[PDB]
RNA sequence: UAUCUGGUUGAUCCUGCCAGUAGUCAUAUGCUUGUCUCAAAGAUUAAGCCAUGCAUGUCUAAGUAUAAGCAAUUUAUACAGUGAAACUGCGAAUGGCUCAUUAAAUCAGUUAUCGUUUAUUUGAUAGUUCCUCUACAUGGUAUAACUGUGGUAAUUCUAGAGCUAAUACAUGCUUAAAAUCUCGACCCUUUGGAAGAGAUGUAUUUAUUAGAUAAAAAAUCAAUGUCUUCGGACUCUUUGAUGAUUCAUAAUAACUUUUCGAAUCGCAUGGCCUUGUGCUGGCGAUGGUUCAUUCAAAUUUCUGCCCUAUCAACUUUCGAUGGUAGGAUAGUGGCCUACCAUGGUUUCAACGGGUAACGGGGAAUAAGGGUUCGAUUCCGGAGAGGGAGCCUGAGAAACGGCUACCA
RNA sequence: GGACUUUUACUUUGAAAAAAUUAGAGUGUUCAAAGCAGGCGUAUUGCUCGAAUAUAUUAGCAUGGAAUAAUAGAAUAGGACG
RNA sequence: GCCCGUCGCUAGUACCGAUUGAAUGGCUUAGUGAGGCCUCAGGAUCUGCUUAGAGAAGGGGGCAACUCCAUCUCAGAGCGGA
RNA sequence: CUCUUAAGGUAGCCAAAUGCCUCGUCAUCUAAUUAGUGACGCGCAUGAAUGGAUUAACGAGAUUCCCACUGUCCCUAUCUA
């Protein structure tokens, strides 16, 4: 049952200290390492299965494989990621491009679509307007009271 | 103990809340906030132990979650928020304006002030510092920092703050004579003038005091909270004016007021 | 691992101590960054409460300051010459605080000869105006001047490379340079 | 027992960040930073017209005096730049309504400013861990006997 | 981790278990006030002792002592409110001469009898404990 | 609540024990047992071993919904309700249990941080980012759940192929005016002057500087600052906290595998005029750098422990006491390392040994003084079968975390 | 007028000082052990007293005292006061 | 009358004692040394910058000439990261 | 108390280089010991300068065991003069 591990070499099972972002191990809590068994990277006869990936296609067709083909499941969801998919440009308004899929109830079928994220909206532009306002306004106001005090200070001296 | 503590065993809580002995193992335990947790007062204890506006601690939250209560003008919603001295608390939906200010025992009395006055408080300054970019600032006893202060303001002097703008609006210095509130110790709840400050280099200056009855008591500089001029308070003192009477004189005032 | 605790020590009376508790992390210590000379290699180390420290363990080029001339220039650091703590640091050429190292002199040359318009012991108008004023002030020590001929300057390291990651120092002047000079011909 | 000719240690002996420009001829060959200790302790002449270094000196150095100001008699000067003070007292045993003579030895740093010997009532002041045993620092020194 | 719901005991058995003298006197008492056992006298004998002690201590103090006057008159005012101390025997000297039957008399038991209602303490017993 | 009595003689008075007497927040055991209130309870011996179940998880209006989920309608052809799963965030360092270790340790009262770290709460705090033709009407990759191909007897095991999100990961624009600086084309020779070119956020690291004072007057050298009546003159000139600092804070020259300086979310739907989906604009949420506050932590000053000499010298092994420098740490420090000295404790009991020893708040015993006890409702400490090591995080040398040896 | 013991012990009075426990004030848990409650009234939109006080015998800190008991000082004068 | 010691029987207790006696714990000389941590390396697989040649874009602005930014596609030649 | 024949084995020590029975009995050491040691003693037939008991040091003396060691052995092989 034990999985081969990328580039251990050897043709035998061993036990490594595995971590996060490492194959053959999903951490059950943050910082949890685990001594787990693992199979080598070299092919021996002790293999139950052996995954291969096809690089160059050969002479004849492979019935389950070359012949048939299967679709992706999800389409693009980000603004530009939709743009990039169909090849649009910055000013092309993705909204009318997003993938929609039909769902059948009993007698009322309907379609649905993502929720274009990262999409520039009237709302977003209003938020940037606020941040800008607050920053410059608060700066001037902080300079208002700055000189205001410095003059209140001179009259602790000049008098 | 591997980190900060999160519980309060009901017995290790401050006595001046007057929670019962039985009826549970734990006390509220003030959250982190404006006042030191031992010197504070949770809103749960005010709103159900001190006002009886609630019974369950559940109904405490339900009141708070209604935003029914401001502290110093800002609407606070943490069940165990740590309110304290000079704070205001405003239950709007019933036209009530209080001010957590001391008993004559050492407790937080239910002191009701007007719909005005709640528009300000007082603040004992703790430090006066030169901040960065040359800006100066003071720090008051409730974790308020006010940048650009009156150069006259030194440490221990009190400060008249607004309550919707910050900003100091006049203040009082610490010299002989001033009217002083004791904020802890054996004389917590008492009020009086000054007479003397006995400074001690190395540490701990004591401040002799005299009330409006020619009784002289002493405390540590730490506990003294100036609140105005002789016979002239900058706020409304609770009943009894924090004058303190003996158990003898107590008993007489009881039986005499008792009957008729 | 390492523990900076005092419990494992003896009492001054000389009495031994039974172990009171196991080791806590908040008394730990770490192994030295022994910072050698070479291509820049720095690793960081997560310290108490967020906070980064910088394990500089390979350094050429530090930022040094000619103290009297009021400026600073980043040089290269040739080798380690002396070390009051341990000569092994010297032999393996190891950079610590209070190290005494030889650094490039050419960035300090290019400043002097252009700030003052002079050469170290062998046009335009405002250029001459400046030089003329800056003169009668631009003669330095002969114990410092003659060093430029070799192209390497005696300097002392004031940073803490296992901590900051920088090997910043200051070129030896005054009696300080006088003192380390004396020590450099008695032994080296 | 003896104070070095300053530059005795393999490292150069100087006060941190007290610089004197070589391009500027003066009177004193080397500047001298000293401070006033506090609590009305008068800094000695020796702490000023000296070239001793001592980064653990109350004046002229990088320590400070806060906490407890103690006093005991000198019992061992045999160390270097630190001594042993004895602090005598009387513990009270309630049962016998009486007392017993106890004593403590308290290691203290002694600046080169003071030239102190066994005898000598001494006034030390607390000052952060200087060095394992040592936690206090000579600050004032009352006479011997003659 | 709760709070120790405090308590204390009420009586105090005699130092000497068999005093024909003492045992007689105790039995006389148990019969005229109609008690149930010796514990009901031990309870009162003990109560009496603290009172006499409390007063024994207050009297050693200098008179007009702030604590003596408060804690004494408070003691006296309580003893009178129950019918054990005479209306004008309001002195600590007179509470040290107080004895067991003073207390014993004021029981509901010997009140249900002492004013009609019963015509017997043993009758009065059952009358009280039967609502 | 200041008490005694029985037993040595043939008899007497003493010494002197034993025995009686009385209580025990004192445990067990025996016999007996109706009512009310209150309610301790596998500490003692074995910190001995543990079957099985449970004890830590968590969502707002407000980070991520293309469930081939459900309700259904929305005005909804981007999304819009409710929402499995999964990612992101926070918590899991609190609690609860026990008393094994521990005798100058812990603990107590009392200090110290002018010797440090601190998620969070609370109050403050950011016009400077590019550059001698730039996305800002908004940059770029990847992954889970899912899909399908699977392995193993077995577990909170997971492989390889395919998809797609972010407040995840990685990138990256932006803003007024002045001023002070350095480099200096050039012009005109005098008291000589400059055209515009670059530099100036914060944080990082190093050096240098300011951060004045108890009371007063000149002389010059050095480099240059106002002026006027062009001879020479110069006044009213500024600086904070502490018992004390190289303090706060500012400045100069630079340094940097460059820290931060909002590419985020919910409600609201307003106002201007050249009417463009133009400009402005409300109430919050969540972030954020630095300081303050708070909840803390870590060390720390003084004094205080039971039996013991059939324990009198101990300590420097292989750091014991100190000095100098360094390294290390969040920081002080023989904490560690080099070099240097020979110091440090002790009959006022060191050192060692024993304890059926966690410290204290307190408990039992009532003339007073004392005697004995404290595993155990609160506080502090320590530990999670024994040791050591460590990942994560603000915090753990954590065990309902991991790694190893041992049992 | 502020600081002020040659250096102490002692003694007075205060200060900082957890709660529970103990001592002890009030209160009719029906009594009591307890608890910290509660009490009055037009009881149909109310009023009101409380939750004291004492104890800490060591040490530290602040303070009034100078009896008792310790201690220093001018003898080759290397003395005091200005 | 009282009374002392050997000797004699029974039971109990401690002591001495071959066994280079035994057990548990603490601390240890010598030799051996797991693991994670730090470090010199290693480099299954990944990947940022730069450069010439090629194909397809749009103009920084012209009667023919001239010249930037961004995106992405395959021989290479460099220096870097995980 | 008695007889032989003058006394009648004391202090000590032992299956001892002296014990027949005998490979004594108990204990210890071993898997197992006619061995060794510690004990016991009616000792065929120990015993006091015919010297008795103890004894540190010494021994190419006799005897047991442990560690180390090793071709003594299991079990033999190979090489040189």
């Amino acid at each position: 049952g034990f999985p081969m591990k990328q580039g251990v070499l050897l043709p035998t099972r061993i036990k490594l200290l595995l971590t996060k972002n490492v194959s053959c191990y999903r951490p059950r809590r943050d910082g949890e390492r685990k001594r787990k068994s693992v199979r080598g990277a070299i092919v021996g006869p002790d293999l139950a299965v052996l995954a291969l990936v096809i690089v160059k296609k050969g002479e004849q067709e492979l019935e389950g494989l070359t012949d048939t083909t299967v679709p992706k499941r999800l389409g693009p969801k980000r603004a530009n990621n939709i743009r990039k998919f169909f090849g649009l440009s910055k000013e092309d308004d993705v909204r009318d491009f997003v993938i929609r899929r039909e769902v059948t109830k009993g007698e009322k079928t309907y379609t649905k679509a993502p929720k274009i994220q990262r999409l520039v909206t009237p709302q977003r532009l209003q938020r940037k307007r606020h941040q800008r306002a607050l920053k410059v306004r608060n700066a001037q106001a902080q300079r208002e009271a700055a000189a205001e005090y410095a003059q209140l200070l001179a009259k602790r001296l000049s008098e | 103990a591997r980190g900060p503590k999160k519980h309060l065993k009901r017995l290790a809580a401050p006595h001046h809340w007057l929670l019962d002995k039985l009826s549970g193992c734990y006390a509220p335990r003030p959250s982190a906030g404006p006042h030191k947790l031992r010197e504070s007062l949770p809103l749960i204890v005010f709103l159900r132990n001190r006002l009886k506006y609630a019974l369950n601690g559940r109904e405490v939250k339900a009141i708070l979650m209604q935003r029914h209560v401001k502290v110093d003008g800002k609407v606070r919603t943490d069940t165990t928020y740590p309110a304290g001295f000079m704070d205001v608390i405003t239950l709007d939906a019933t036209n009530e304006n209080f001010r957590l200010v001391y008993d004559v025992k050492g407790r937080f009395a239910v002191h009701r002030i007007t719909d005005e006055e709640a528009s300000y408080k007082l603040g004992k300054v703790k430090k006066v510092q030169l901040g960065k970019k040359g800006v100066p600032y003071v720090v008051t006893h409730d974790g308020r920092t006010i940048r650009y202060p009156d150069p006259n303001i030194k440490v221990n002097d009190t400060v008249k703050i607004d309550l919707a703008s910050g900003k100091i609006t006049d203040f009082i210095k610490f010299d002989a004579g001033k009217l002083v509130y004791v904020t802890g110790g054996r004389n917590l709840g008492r009020i009086g003038t000054i007479v003397h400050k006995e400074r001690h280099d190395g540490g701990f200056d004591l401040v002799h005091i005299k009330d409006s009855l020619d009784n002289t008591f002493v405390t540590r500089l730490n506990n003294v909270f100036v609140i105005g001029e002789q016979g002239k308070p900058y706020i409304s003192l609770p009943k009894g004016k924090g004058i303190k009477l003996s158990i003898a004189e107590e008993r007489d005032r009881r039986r005499a007021q008792q009957g008729l | 691992g390492i523990s900076r605790d005092s419990r494992h020590k003896r009492s001054a009376t000389g009495a031994k101590r039974a172990q009171f508790r196991k080791k806590r992390k908040f008394e730990l210590g770490r192994q030295p960054a022994n910072t050698k000379i070479g291509a820049k290699r720095i690793h960081s180390v997560r310290t108490r409460g967020g906070n980064k420290k910088y394990r500089a363990l390979r350094i050429e080029t530090g930022n040094f300051s000619w103290a009297s001339e009021g400026i600073s220039k980043k040089t290269r650091i040739a080798g380690v010459v002396y070390h009051p703590s341990n000569n092994e640091l010297v032999r393996t050429n190891t950079l610590t605080k209070a190290a005494i190292v030889q650094i490039d002199a050419t960035p300090f040359r290019q400043w002097f000869e252009a700030h003052y318009g002079q050469t170290l012991g062998k046009k335009s108008k405002n250029a001459e105006r400046k030089w003329a004023a800056r003169a009668a002030s631009a003669k330095i020590e002969s114990s410092v001047e003659s060093q430029f001929s070799a192209g390497r300057l005696y300097a002392c390291i004031s940073s803490r490379p296992g901590q900051s990651g920088r090997c910043d120092g200051y070129i030896l002047e005054g009696e300080e340079l006088a003192f380390y000079l004396r020590r450099l011909t008695a032994k080296k | 027992s003896t104070e070095l000719t300053v530059q005795s240690e393999r490292a150069f002996q100087k006060q941190p960040h007290i610089f004197n420009n070589p391009k500027v001829k003066t009177s004193k060959r080397t500047k001298r930073w000293y401070k006033n200790a506090g609590l009305g302790f008068k800094t000695p002449k020796t702490a000023i017209e000296g070239s001793y270094i001592d980064k653990k000196c109350p004046f002229t150095g990088l320590v400070s005096i806060r906490g407890k100001i103690l006093t005991g008699t000198v019992v061992s000067t045999k160390m270097h730049r630190t001594i042993v003070i004895r602090r005598a007292y009387l513990h009270y045993i309630p049962k016998y309504n009486r007392y017993e003579k106890r004593h403590k030895n308290v290691p203290v740093h002694v600046s080169p400013a003071f030239r102190v010997q066994v005898g000598d009532i001494v006034t030390v002041g607390q000052c952060r861990p200087i060095s394992k045993t040592v936690r206090f620092n000579v600050v004032k020194v009352s006479a011997a006997a003659g | 981790p709760r709070a120790p719901r405090t308590y204390s005991k009420t009586y105090s058995t005699p130092k000497r278990p068999y005093e024909s003298s003492r045992l007689d006197a105790e039995l006389k008492l148990a019969g005229e006030f109609g008690l149930k056992n010796k514990k009901e006298i031990y309870r009162i004998s003990f109560q009496l002792s603290k009172i006499r002690r409390a007063a024994r201590d207050l009297l050693t103090r200098d008179e007009k002592d702030p604590k003596r006057l408060f804690e004494g008159n408070a003691l006296i005012r309580r003893l009178v409110r129950v019918g054990v101390l005479s209306e004008d025997k309001k002195k600590l000297d007179y509470v040290l001469a107080l004895k067991v039957e003073d207390f014993l008399e004021r029981r509901l038991q010997t009140q249900v009898y002492k004013l009609g209602l019963a015509k017997s303490v043993h009758h009065a017993r059952v009358l009280i404990t039967q609502r």
